[PDB]
């Protein structure tokens, strides 16, 4: 089986700016889009399952742990709970000017525990391939690289696939991260035809991903700058403590207090 | 299989059963790993396609597998080329489904089943259904000949027997079904309801009868509401197997015992082990009833007890060995019905005869030393008509 | 008595289902067949019982199923059960329950030993016991006041008698208590024959002699090992214990030099005390403390020669502490069971392996020596490693057309010969030979017809023995079999199917045999069943080939003879064809050469 | 290291 997870980026300053802006694109829009790639998952088969995971400045919140429409009853159940919660994170929340910036490794820790969580309640029997198809929707914030690195690393070695669909804007770390882990990447331009991209591209599990022709990847900078400046360096300066990358040579680096002897 | 089964079937009769969302999530199931992507992607799109890009989807690795989907939902007339969109009703009905738009019961269905088992072999305790009876002999495996005298086994009947609950419960609905239109029951509704189960008139006949299967329980004096059991959606062993064709069946229900004793002579009753012993007598008596040896070593196979599934093979290779022997030692005479040409004074034309028996199929043995063949009489007046031609 | 619809002997009236059935793994039917699991975790300790009790009928790999019998019961008393004891454990391990019947049975037959005991001392046979009531009971019988010669109570009983007596006695239900008293027994010197330090028995060696000394006294009866398991050192044990003047009979001049050989390097014996007594030559058997022989001489029954007579009369009048009786189940034979009588022996020691026979006078060992001690399970010693491990098989080699429109046509007993004579039985054979050859196989290959025997040695260019071969030649080949790598395959007749020690035979071949002789069987496949030197428990180091002809009277008695192996889980796998036979340059490959030998074998008549 | 013919190794039955 497969453990889906849609780490949706639900920011409500850029989402909120949309609205401002009137553009046809809107949050409520994504989340059916969500929502409908939600269904598709476990329409595909039983033993599926699925959840999915917001992001906001404040904190994130899990959207997921007869047929009135017609539809499938477990389905309908799914888009009771999703469409309520999120309509409850969104109305409520504090304001914090200082912390603007949408916050998505902490949103993705809670998600790679959850798999774990999960790996360990399914039976010996039965082996899952847990995917994570983040999808982002705003600029990555400075601060986090630290620790969206090292969720990134626990993805890898629990072998959880990121495939990042951000849209409006190419987030350089979040790229970085989908490629570590073996996850797609896709930059939609089309916001209006999103769903599309994910029925295709997203949709089909790891075991059939192989056997699928499928964009190609994009070429990731894996730049590194001296913690001088924040401006790329090709070689790069280190000592056996700090591990940090150096502008250039110092009688002893400022982060280490190490007594570096010359030679 | 249940796809197989689809397949099978008319255009008019598929679209008509695709009408409530239940029915397309079933169908849709069943599409193996490949063809589930292909129909989300034609799903919101209201344009045709060119085959061509289908075609190019998929990596040249694995693209055996490109091709069988696309011929099963082919057969499945899900689709069309219109020169590749989905059925309007499967588009939309699917849609519906995509946002659109019980210990007890196991036992009850294992004794009902049983019970129908029990009155497939000469067993005097067992349920009497005059609508049941003449089931099983209209359905292939059972014949009467005589009202007033319980029916006996056909040769099928004795292998239906031995096949798995599973297998052995879908080849009767599936033998159901196909009779279901004969006798005038739309095969539609009783079809969709299976579908919309693993979730009129016509219905509460078929309801009755799976109710005397006991794949469904109402529990309430025949309400509205049903239960169905786990059967309906769609056990550890207790023979002990021995080099010296030994069986010991730990059984408590007569039906094992019965069926152990189709292909084997029982020796000793106790409550929970049962002495039978497969001498070549029971077993040559099994394959002339009908039985085949596979059946045989597999139906022990699967009631193979806990002790004997750490050896392997599980059962011992030479009491397989000798049931086989026993099996192709009564076939050792193939008999064929034909019709031997002989005297063919023309030689060269003996191969030109040749060649033209070959060419309709006819032949079916041929000696060209002593210039010499057989043909079936079916064909007989064919190549007669021939010599008698010039 | 009870039968079900598919004729099957209901027993669901007859006893009830034990709560704690799980734990026990017996069940016991008013039939008296008990059908033990070898799967259980108290398989053990069952399993000593049981087979002590009952004789087992077939002992599969999973689960066993033993017999009881008057007789089977009569050995456990001796041994030293009781009916409280046994019946309180049968009730204990049956998970349904003894029935009322069998627990009425196994009370009846526990309640006639010790009543009546048989003595002999200075030449004298004597009836002896405790109870004068019985021995009044035996008096007014016709035959036991018969066969008389003509507190504790004793009647002197003619030596001619004794069988008669015997037999009587159990039909009487007052079995004769046969127990020699060897260490109160200073009237018979005891011999300098002791245990070397060197030589360890088994532990089913050691069990088997435990029952045989139980008590102070030695009990006489049948010790049942499989075939190779070291029957010469049980035997040669038994002497040591007695300490008293032995008498061993084999079965042929191999046996006596076999029975020399292992009491040599099994025992301190002088080879001086050690004679033999055949017709190729004696060691003085007029003076020595241990005498082997064999059946046929001392059974004879024409007039001896002076040089056989003057032992004759020596071995008559004298008196032996033990007798060892190799080749138990050829006693009941008319003539050999008057050797007992013609000997006088204390306690009489039986050794086979194969106790089965195709008539019913297997039950008379019985009285004629005694119950059946011991009985060892091949599977377990085979496990253990004790005894190799053989793939055992059937070669089906279809029949010649041109031998098979005769042999239908034929039935005046000169099938035999046809079908023993294939040419595709024969090819079969060749090839087994040069592909177990190439492997540094010890090969032995067995044949009831001299006839085939012959025609196959000098075919195949390899040694043959049988009847007429001197005991020198036919000693000779196996001492170049056993050690010369250049004889690597023998070719052997009934004459070498019993007491043949050949521990490096890895592989056998059978191309005839006498009926549906299951003693012969499970005897030829003896030969290699010894322990192998680099032997592995789980890896077939032995393999036994029965090559017979496919639609054909050998088939039946393939059949017939493979029941008593089967019996103790050796499965024989059916070979339909043999892969590499046609890429091999074997004999009689052309019509003309089958041709040729269907004449010949016709001509033998 | 002299391993068992294929006759004897796996069934020669053409079932
Ligand atoms: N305890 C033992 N230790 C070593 N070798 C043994 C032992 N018991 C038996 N053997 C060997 O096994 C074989 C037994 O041969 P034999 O006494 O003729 O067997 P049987 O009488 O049972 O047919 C011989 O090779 C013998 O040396
Ligand atoms: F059992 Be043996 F070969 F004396
Ligand atoms: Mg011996
Ligand atoms: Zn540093």
């Amino acid at each position: 089986l497969n453990l889906l997870v849609i780490v949706v980026d639900a920011n409500p300053i850029w989402w909120g700016k949309q609205a401002l802006k009137e553009s046809q694109f809107t949050l409520s829009k994504c989340i059916d889009a969500v929502m409908v790639l939600g269904n598709s998952h476990l329409f595909m088969n039983r033993s599926n399952k699925l959840a999915v995971i917001a992001s906001h400045i404040q904190e994130s919140r899990f959207l997921y742990p007869g047929s009135k429409d017609g539809k499938y009853e477990l389905l309908t159940s799914a888009n009771e709970v999703i469409v309520e919660e999120i309509k409850d994170l969104m109305t409520k929340s504090d304001i914090k000017g200082q912390h603007t910036e949408t916050l998505l490794a902490g949103s993705l820790a809670k998600a790679l525990c959850y798999i774990h969580r999960m790996n360990k309640e399914v039976k010996d029997n039965q082996e899952m391939k847990s995917r994570i198809l983040v999808i982002k929707a705003a600029e990555d914030s400075a601060l986090q690289y630290m620790n969206f690195m090292n969720v990134i690393f626990a993805a890898q070695k629990q072998n959880i696939l990121i495939d990042a669909c951000v849209l409006d804007s190419d987030s350089g770390l979040l790229q970085q991260a989908c490629d570590i882990t073996g996850g797609l990447y896709l930059k939609v331009p089309q916001m209006p035809s999103l769903l599309q991209y994910l029925l295709w591209v997203f949709l089909p599990d790891q075991d059939q991903r192989s056997q699928l022709i499928l964009p190609p990847p994009v070429h990731v900078d894996y730049r590194a700058a001296c913690f001088c400046h924040r401006n790329l360096i090709e070689i790069g300066y280190v000592c056996s403590v700090c591990l940090s990358i150096f502008c250039n040579f110092s009688p002893i680096c400022t982060t280490c207090e190490t007594a570096f002897k010359i030679s | 299989n249940l796809q197989e089964f689809l397949g099978g079937l008319s255009p008019g009769v598929l679209d008509r059963l695709y009408g409530h969302p239940a029915t397309c999530l079933a169908v849709f199931r069943e599409l193996p790993s490949l063809a589930k992507n292909w129909v989300m992607r034609m799903l919101f799109l209201e344009q045709p396609l060119p085959q061509a890009a289908v075609a190019l989807w998929v990596k040249k690795e694995f693209s055996k597998a490109q091709e069988e989907s696309t011929g099963l939902l082919s057969g499945l007339r899900i689709w069309h080329t219109q020169l590749l969109i989905l059925n309007p009703i499967f588009r939309q009905n699917l849609r519906i489904a995509l946002l659109g738009g019980v210990p007890s019961l196991d036992k009850y269905a294992e004794e009902r089943w049983e019970v129908v088992l029990h009155f497939m072999v000469g067993s005097p305790s067992a349920a009497v259904s005059q609508d049941l009876a003449q089931l099983l002999s209209q359905a292939g495996l059972m014949k009467s000949t005589e009202p007033g005298e319980p029916p006996c086994i056909t040769s099928a009947g004795f292998q239906f027997l031995l096949l798995d609950t599973p297998a052995q419960l879908w080849y009767f609905m599936l033998q159901y079904l196909q009779t279901a239109q004969s006798r005038g029951m739309d095969l539609v509704e009783i079809l969709s309801f299976l579908f919309q189960l693993s979730f009129s008139d016509s219905l509460l006949n078929f309801l009755q009868h799976l109710r005397e299967f006991g794949l469904v329980f109402q529990r309430k004096r025949k309400s509205r509401r049903y239960y169905p059991t786990r059967l309906a959606i769609n056990q550890p062993g207790f023979i002990v197997v021995e080099t010296n064709y030994r069986l010991y069946a730990y059984t408590e229900s007569e039906l094992q015992i019965a069926l152990i004793a189709l292909f084997s002579e029982m020796l000793y009753r106790f409550p929970n082990m049962v002495v039978a012993q497969v001498t070549r007598e029971s077993v040559q008596q099994a394959i002339a009833s009908g039985i085949t040896a596979q059946q045989i070593i597999h139906f022990l196979r699967t009631r193979a007890h806990p002790v004997m599934l750490k050896q392997t093979p599980v059962l011992p290779p030479t009491i397989t060995d000798q049931i086989r022997l026993w099996e192709l030692e009564r076939d050792r005479l193939r008999f064929t019905e034909g019709v031997l040409y002989n005297q063919f004074l023309s030689q060269v034309d003996f191969e030109l005869l040749l060649a033209h028996a070959r060419e309709l199929g006819v032949l079916v043995f041929e000696n060209s030393a002593k210039r010499l063949m057989v043909v079936t009489p079916a064909g007989h007046s064919d190549v007669k008509r021939f010599w008698k031609r010039q | 008595t009870k039968v079900d619809e598919y004729g099957a002997k209901d027993y669901r009236l007859q006893m009830p289902l034990k709560d704690d059935h799980t734990s026990r793994p017996l069940w016991v039917a008013p039939d008296g067949h008990i059908f033990l699991e070898a799967f259980s975790p108290v398989y053990k300790y069952a399993q000593d019982f049981l087979v002590a009790i009952a004789e087992p009928v077939c002992r599969p790999t999973h689960v066993h199923e033993y017999k009881l019998t008057a007789y089977s019961l009569y050995a456990a008393v001796s041994v030293g059960l009781q009916t409280s004891d046994i019946t309180e454990y049968l009730r204990k391990l049956s998970k349904t329950g003894v029935p009322d019947g069998i627990m009425q049975f196994i009370k009846l037959c526990t309640v006639s030993y010790g009543k009546v005991k048989l003595v002999l001392k200075h030449n004298r046979y004597f009836v002896e016991s405790c109870h004068p009531d019985v021995i009044q009971h035996l008096l007014q019988d016709p035959v036991i006041r018969e066969c008389r010669l003509r507190q504790t109570v004793s009647f002197e009983v003619k030596q001619e008698m004794i069988e008669e007596l015997q037999k009587r006695c159990i039909h009487l239900e007052y079995p004769l208590l046969a127990e020699y008293d060897f260490r109160n027994d200073s009237v018979n010197p005891d011999i300098n024959i002791d245990l070397k330090p060197t030589a360890v028995l088994r532990p089913y060696q050691e069990k088997s002699l435990r029952k045989m000394f139980g008590n102070g006294r030695a009990r006489s009866g049948v010790i049942v090992l499989p075939c190779g398991a070291g029957k010469s050192l049980v035997g040669v044990t038994a002497a040591c214990t007695v300490r008293k003047r032995c008498l061993v009979l084999g079965n042929s001049a191999v046996s006596v030099e076999q029975w020399k050989a292992q009491f040599k390097m099994w025992s301190t014996i002088d080879d001086s005390q050690i004679c033999r007594f055949t017709s190729d030559a004696k060691d003085k058997p007029i003076g020595c403390s241990v005498a082997i022989s064999t059946y046929s001489m001392l059974g004879h029954t024409t007039k001896r020669s002076w040089e056989a007579e003057r032992v004759m009369e020596w071995l008559k009048t004298q008196e032996w502490g033990l007798m060892i009786l190799d080749e138990v189940h050829t006693i009941p034979a008319k003539m050999f069971r008057r050797v007992l009588t013609i000997v006088q022996a204390h306690c009489k020691l039986g050794l086979t392996a194969t106790l089965v026979r195709e008539d019913d006078k297997i039950v008379d060992l019985n009285f004629l020596i005694g119950p059946k001690l011991y009985e060892a399970n091949w599977m377990e010693l085979q496990n253990n490693g004790y005894i190799a491990k053989v793939q055992c098989a059937e070669v089906w080699c279809p029949m010649s057309p041109e031998f098979y429109r005769e042999y239908v046509a034929i039935k005046t007993k000169k099938r035999i010969l046809l079908y023993t004579m294939n040419p595709n039985k024969f090819r079969a054979c060749q090839f087994l030979i040069k592909f177990h050859e190439r492997r540094n196989d010890k090969i032995i290959v067995f044949a009831d017809n001299v006839f085939a025997l012959k025609e196959y040695a000098i075919r195949l260019n390899k040694p043959y023995i049988y009847g007429p071969t001197s005991q020198g030649e036919r000693m000779q080949i196996l001492q170049n079999f056993k050690h010369n790598p250049k004889i690597n395959t023998i070719f052997i007749s009934k004459v070498g199917d019993t007491s043949f020690d050949l521990p490096e035979a890895n592989v056998l071949i059978q191309i005839s045999s006498h009926g549906g002789s299951r003693r012969q069987e499970a005897q030829r496949l003896g030969r290699v069943l010894r322990a192998k030197k680099g032997m592995v428990a789980e890896e077939y180091n032995a393999f036994f080939y029965s090559l017979v002809s496919q639609d054909t009277q050998e088939m039946a008695y393939s059949t017939k003879r493979q029941r008593f192996l089967v019996d103790q889980g050796y499965s024989f796998k059916v070979i339909t064809k043999l892969a590499g036979m046609e890429e091999e340059d074997l004999a009689f490959s052309t019509k003309e050469e089958q041709q040729q030998l269907l004449q010949k074998v016709l001509a033998a008549t | 290291a002299k391993e068992r013919p294929i006759w004897l190794r796996e069934s020669t039955v053409q079932g």
